[PDB]
């Protein structure tokens, strides 16, 4: 029974500009997700810091943390829709709309400190030509081969951010829930 | 780094003898020790294996025995297909190294070489150059030492030595020693000398000539 | 069946890179670790890198490595050796080295290949300058005596020394190659009974395959 | 047969085709059995010594099992044993001890990723039977003590395989 | 819940010898156990290849495989006597008797081929004057810190060789039933 369940997490900080542009304008970014961010490598026989073979990422959590003050003026709001499947809007300084807004995934988020996270499931590029996905299953959900440094992006997320007079600044903790299974470990000798 | 000694790097036996031969290293290694068969243009060859394994193709008067630091390669009686360079081989931690190698020759009674010396030839002479040419053939053992005298003057600068391998058929050794002038300084001097002291004679041997 | 062919032979100049290869035959790569082993001329085996074809696992010996870059091409089974800012001191032989195919073979002898020869030289073909040795009129051995020719500057190596076309080719004594400025020199020697010559004429024949020539001289 | 008198370890792999299974057919049908369609349900992989009881300087193995193509590097004398700290380290004596392990296969579909399925009988997939490009299944990988005799094993590898999609061609006459 | 049981393994070979002596003679030997035989050191910021902090070790099997043919004369008969206090019985070649008989942790092994294991609990040694140690309990068994090399030796089992005028092999594995805790990994950044 090699099976295994773990929380894994990363974080980054993130800056949004000050913007001279009266009309309100929106900020496009994107979020891709590869596991070689989140695992070092291991050393001797092991190449993997983690001794297993097999993984599945169960959900994915994004945090995120600002540094801009409640005391800030300017306010303003985003928008938050999931993307999985790597066709993104473009990413853009001053779009002059938002085009998350009438997304099915789209959640709120408003600007500048406001706390947003995001508790959902990935889904990584088997072929960029294709791209093919599963629906909602924990059951059926596949297995990927624990790999050295060639492993697969999980498209995530698109995001949008109103533009502001004022910086706002993001640390931004992106937490995943991943299955494991076959516990690989090498022991040489002495 | 292991290092590995291997002694003695020169060694000299009659045929029908036995032979043994070590290598050493400054740790302690496993069945990782391979002893390899070099001769002369050939590449080296795999000899035992696991200190003592014969490896394919090796005939049954070779052995070998040994265990941490300490291994030999012994030769119950000797052939003269026998005559080679033996080299100790540790795979066990890297780098891999080898041993400086222990080069087997075939022994034989000693003998005094003949000595030759030459003149410059005329048609290199034309070319403004001069070299006076010895020879020192057939003897043995290989330990020789000559020197050039210039009107019983040393002369070290522009000496070039060769020897060639142990003789396949008498297994004598064989030097050649060249010493190159110019034209003009050649001219200048009368007396050209090849002295040579082998183990053969304590009066070292000498041959020398005069211009025409 | 199981055979490690390596490139030919390599002339360069110096400050020039090469690429050495040794093609396995009869085995896969995949299966074990290759090595390349330097041997200068006179001096003795040094062992330069690992590779782990499968992997692409690297392992060198400090010295060589900045210099030396060891590579594989599991798809042609195929290990390569670069070396790169030659100089003279690459001069030497290369071998490439590996294994059998797992399963328990640690063993099948060795096949440290046939070997390479790597020459980093600035010179160019150069014929030999060939000079015939005659003696100066003294008893050098009793009743015998001992001819000689000098074949000098030339490049590359190898020459061919013959007596006598072939018809001469006992107590001859062919001393090797030693450089000078960049050059070959090398001198055969012939030893025949007193009673031939001056009697009969001896030629020695020189040839020089990289120059394409061939030359004979006769003793006086 | 070895030398070396510390315990060594011969380690190999297996990897299985069904091309090695199959005739191929003749004249409309090119392959010997008729179907479009075929998933190895079992592989059932069996170890008949030849080595008699009689036989001394007796040894030990492990068999555990690899689904992913990345295998321990095939090894006549290993210092020691990698197969001992899996988790499908089966156990098998040497010379003359009798093996077997009934289990599962699992193919190659990309050899940069190596994903499969977990243990679904249900959702098992289906292969097209082809004429010889047929994938390799990545089965087991071995272990063997080494001893100073030789130790023979007449190895049966047996699959139970499902199959679907009888494709039969009847030409006239 | 970072509680984590697996079965941990090593194997070694063992000689018993050829004897001269008619009357039946005794080989004594001793057997301890420490992890850093059953443990390859981990590289970068994990000194060791596993990630736990604690560990405690269930169970210990001790097998028992002989090269030792079935066409072997000159049969005998050992005894195995499990020791957990380190005081041992002197490893001696040939003892004019059984040390091992009157034990209660007896059991007895044939000879030369016969098949043997003990499936039984370790105990470390904790300090070498007092030599004090738990009653068999699970639920109040101890933790130990996963140490890089300082790890304690298990005092495991005493043994005995009925000497015998040929040579007696034995392929002696030692399984263990290893618990764990605290799952301690580190990931150093790219």
């Amino acid at each position: 029974n090699g099976i295994f369940n773990t929380r894994l997490s990363c974080t980054f900080g993130y800056t949004v500009k000050a913007t001279t542009v009266r009309t309100p304008s929106w900020a496009v970014d994107m979020m891709r997700f590869n596991i070689n961010d989140f695992v070092p490598p291991g050393g001797g026989t092991n190449k993997i810091s983690i001794p297993f073979e097999y993984y599945r990422i169960r959900k994915v959590k994004v945090e995120f943390w600002p540094c801009s003050p409640i005391t800030q003026g300017d306010r303003g709001v985003g928008s938050t829709a999931v993307i999985l499947d790597d066709n993104f809007v473009t990413k853009a300084t001053a779009l002059t709309y938002d085009p998350y807004v009438n997304y099915s995934s789209r959640h709120t988020i408003p600007q500048p400190f406001s706390y947003h996270s995001r508790y959902f499931t990935p889904k990584p590029v088997l072929d960029s030509t294709i791209d093919y996905f599963q629906p909602n299953n924990k059951r059926n959900q596949l297995w990927l081969r624990l790999q050295t440094s060639a492993n697969v992006d999980h498209v995530g997320l698109g995001i949008a951010f109103e533009n502001s007079t004022y910086d706002q600044d993001y640390n931004i903790r992106v937490t995943m829930y991943v299955q494991f299974r076959e516990f690989n470990l090498k022991d040489p000798p002495l | 780094n292991i290092v590995m000694t291997q002694s003695p790097k020169s060694m000299s036996m009659s045929v029908g003898e036995r032979v043994t031969l070590s290598c050493k290293a400054s740790e302690n290694v496993g069945t990782f020790v391979f002893w390899y068969q070099q001769k002369p243009e050939q590449s080296p060859q795999l000899l035992i294996y696991g200190a003592s394994n014969r490896y394919t193709g090796v005939p049954d008067r070779f052995t070998g025995s040994g265990s941490a630091t300490d291994f030999t390669l012994t030769i119950n009686n000797v052939q003269a297909e026998d005559f080679v360079d033996y080299y100790c081989g540790q795979s066990y931690r890297y780098p891999l190294t080898f041993a400086a190698g222990t080069k087997l020759g075939l022994k034989r009674a000693d003998a005094a070489p003949t000595v030759s010396i030459f003149p410059p030839s005329s048609e290199q002479l034309t070319s403004g150059g001069a070299s006076v040419v010895c020879f020192l053939n057939n003897f043995y053992p290989k330990d020789i030492n000559v020197k050039w005298k210039i009107d019983g003057s040393e002369r070290q600068n522009g000496v070039l030595n060769s020897w060639t391998d142990q003789d396949s058929k008498d297994s004598t050794y064989s030097m050649s020693s060249t010493l190159t002038l110019t034209k003009d300084e050649y001219e200048r001097h009368n007396s050209y000398t090849c002295e040579a002291t082998h183990k053969t004679s304590t009066s070292p041997i000498v041959k020398s000539f005069n211009r025409n | 069946q199981v055979q490690l062919q390596q490139s030919g032979a390599e002339l360069v100049r110096p400050g020039v890179s090469v690429k050495i290869s040794c093609k396995g035959s009869g085995y896969t790569f995949t299966d074990y670790a290759i090595h390349w082993v330097k041997q200068s001329h006179a001096k003795s085996l040094e062992w330069i890198g690992l590779i782990s074809t499968y992997y692409g696992d690297a392992t060198y010996n400090q010295n060589f490595k900045g210099e030396a870059t060891m590579t594989v091409d599991k798809s042609s089974s195929t290990a390569y050796m670069e070396l790169a800012r030659l100089t003279s001191e690459d001069s030497a032989i290369y071998y490439c080295a590996r294994g059998p195919f797992s399963r328990y073979d640690y063993f099948a002898m060795d096949n440290w290949g046939q070997g390479t020869s790597v020459t980093v030289s600035s010179a160019k073909t150069t014929p030999p300058s060939v000079y015939p040795l005659a003696p100066g009129s003294a008893a050098q051995t009793n009743s015998m005596v001992t001819l000689g020719c000098l074949v000098k500057g030339y490049f590359p190596e190898p020459v061919t020394v013959t007596w006598n076309s072939g018809s001469l080719s006992s107590g001859v004594h062919t001393f090797p190659a030693v450089l000078q400025s960049d050059l070959y020199t090398l001198s055969s020697s012939v030893t025949v009974p007193s009673s031939t010559w001056p009697s009969e004429t001896v030629t020695c024949n020189v040839a020089h395959p990289a120059s394409s020539t061939k030359v004979d001289k006769k003793i006086v």
